[PDB]
């Protein structure tokens, strides 16, 4: 569970880096599909699946807007992300294993772009938060 | 991997007695119910809306037996498993688009269904050898994902 | 999270199998250290670490006693297992990955001992339950 | 493990520019903060109840430099990494009692600290190769756990 300390740390960090959400998604999703190519199975319906492609780019925006939502719903991620959970559970059927992979990629992208803001304390709290985002997206799966 | 003679023995033993028409359906049904996102691939299998549809689904049944018999080539090739499965791997990646983490999940279901069948005979050492074999098979199935 | 259907399935199953908790615990820790020998690192202070030993037998009692606690506390595992969580966090420093390993071994044990009772529907709910127990035990970690 | 010439060059170039004195303490520091059960093995280094307390601990800083130097032998022995790390593996398991999952966790922390130091030079392909290397060393470190 997230403490007040965690919540504060995530909101301060997002306050600082949110402006870069779209760039962060493109980067993180590009990293995911390059470094963990098995994740490409979920994008078999796109024309192609390549780093920084139009489709990866636009999705990267949408995924990080989902993270934006989660920061705003941080006091109740289960309720806050229920529609996204329904989509991921019933339409996409993304194995929750993959959320851990993207989460790692997000942390690496933020380290590369925000070295000074992404402190070990920022990192423990964001890692806790993303694990909670992953669990909330998994809420409607079984 | 480097097998011990006792491990070879245990695996060969399990597979000699494997009731595939029984274990196969049970394991895939259980997987579809415990890990319902694995149903992604079986929309043409008909009704899966609940546990009962799945357990009663003859298409899942036949596919379970098939998957289980897919392990046979590894038993017959214990020192060549990664190459023996290269084409199956490529199949699951390029044409079926199956998420390879799903393999792990199915594996665990197979292990738990076999544990139900063997009971007391599914000793810790038997479980060690069996999961080792399944882990080596699963690695090989996820190998050709590019 | 656990639904009322999940909670009822875990309670009905534990009602059925709980009198064999001690046996369950022995068997599961025995499987854990044989099949996953790296877990033996946490028991380096014991005289030895071997299946069915008196120490494994007593530890199994204690662990499944914890599962019985979690069943009684199923409506709020976070609160219910906080004290246990602080023990694993500060005193024992057990990496949360190992809870996943021992949960699998418990499921294998129960399948072997109660194959009629351990239906797929029982399994999905108990798995969700054990993942919740694992998460609750990590509550005081970081 | 089959390495590509591009993977060899990437890994080679990373360890020739890396400042062990900067990265080692930060990566070990970050791990004990993000994954505090790794503190299991650093009893008498003084008080580690605090991130400031951890990041200023001299004993942690010196151990993070040691671990990072432990990577050198794998760079030197890229096609024989399991064997190179066997006695180190045996030490971690039988003498130190280090849970090997901790190896993966420190690995990720090293990756993240390197990423903050390299910036946009830590490309997707660079991360791939670097994580590939750490993964093979980690598997090795875990091999002799019996
Ligand atoms: C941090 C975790 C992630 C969040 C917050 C997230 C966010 C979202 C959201 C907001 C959308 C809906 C887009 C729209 O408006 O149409 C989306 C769609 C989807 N996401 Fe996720 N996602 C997560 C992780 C994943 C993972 C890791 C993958 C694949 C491995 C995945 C695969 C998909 C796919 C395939 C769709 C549909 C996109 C399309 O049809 O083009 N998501 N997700
Ligand atoms: C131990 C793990 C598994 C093994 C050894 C295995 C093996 C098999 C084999 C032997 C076939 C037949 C190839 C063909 O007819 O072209 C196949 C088909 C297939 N497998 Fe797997 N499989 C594994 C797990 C998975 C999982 C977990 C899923 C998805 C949840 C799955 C999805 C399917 C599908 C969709 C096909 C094609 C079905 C059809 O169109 O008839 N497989 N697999
Ligand atoms: C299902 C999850 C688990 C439950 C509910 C649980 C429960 C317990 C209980 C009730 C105690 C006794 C605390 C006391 O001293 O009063 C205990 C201690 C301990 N547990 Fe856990 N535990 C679980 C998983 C494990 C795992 C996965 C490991 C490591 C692989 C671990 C390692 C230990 C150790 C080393 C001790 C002390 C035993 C001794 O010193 O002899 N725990 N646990
Ligand atoms: C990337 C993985 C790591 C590598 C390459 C590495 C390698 C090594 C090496 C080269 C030594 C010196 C052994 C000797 O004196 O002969 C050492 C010792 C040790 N390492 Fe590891 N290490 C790794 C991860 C860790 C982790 C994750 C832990 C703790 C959480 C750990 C705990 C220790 C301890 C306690 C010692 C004993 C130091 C001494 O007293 O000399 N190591 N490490
Ligand atoms: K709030
Ligand atoms: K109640």
């Amino acid at each position: 569970s997230l403490s007040d300390k965690d919540k504060a740390a995530v909101r301060a960090l997002w306050s600082k880096i949110g402006k870069s959400a779209d760039a962060i998604g493109n980067d993180a999703l590009s990293r995911m599909i390059v470094v963990y190519p098995q994740t490409k199975t979920y994008f078999s319906h796109w024309p192609d699946v390549t780093p920084g492609s139009p489709h990866i780019k636009a999705h990267g925006k949408k995924v990080m807007g989902g993270i934006a939502l989660a920061v705003s719903k941080i006091d109740d991620l289960k309720t806050g992300l229920m529609e996204l959970s329904e989509q991921h559970a019933y339409k996409l059927r993304v194995d929750p294993a993959n959320f851990k992979i993207l989460n790692h990629c997000i942390l690496v992208v933020i380290s590369t772009m925000f070295p000074k803001e992404f402190t070990p304390e920022a990192h423990v709290s964001l890692d806790k938060f993303l694990s909670g985002v992953a669990l909330a997206l998994a809420e409607r799966y079984r | 991997v480097e097998w011990t003679d006792k491990e070879r023995s245990i695996i060969s033993d399990i597979f000699s007695h494997m009731d595939y028409d029984d274990i196969g359906p049970k394991a895939l049904s259980r997987c579809l119910i415990v890990y319902p996102w694995t149903q992604r691939h079986f929309s043409g299998f008909g009704n899966l809306y609940n546990a009962e549809a799945i357990i009663g689904n003859a298409n899942v049944a036949a596919h379970g037996i098939k998957v289980l018999h897919g392990l046979d080539r590894g038993v017959k090739n214990m020192d060549n498993i990664a190459a023996t499965y290269a084409d199956l791997s490529t199949l699951h990646s390029e044409k079926l688009h199956v998420d390879p983490d799903n393999f792990k999940l199915l594996s665990d279901c197979i292990t738990i269904v076999l544990a139900a069948k063997m009971g007391h005979a599914f000793t810790a050492e038997t479980q060690g050898a069996f999961q080792k074999f399944l882990a080596v098979v699963v690695s090989a199935l996820g190998k050709q994902y590019h």
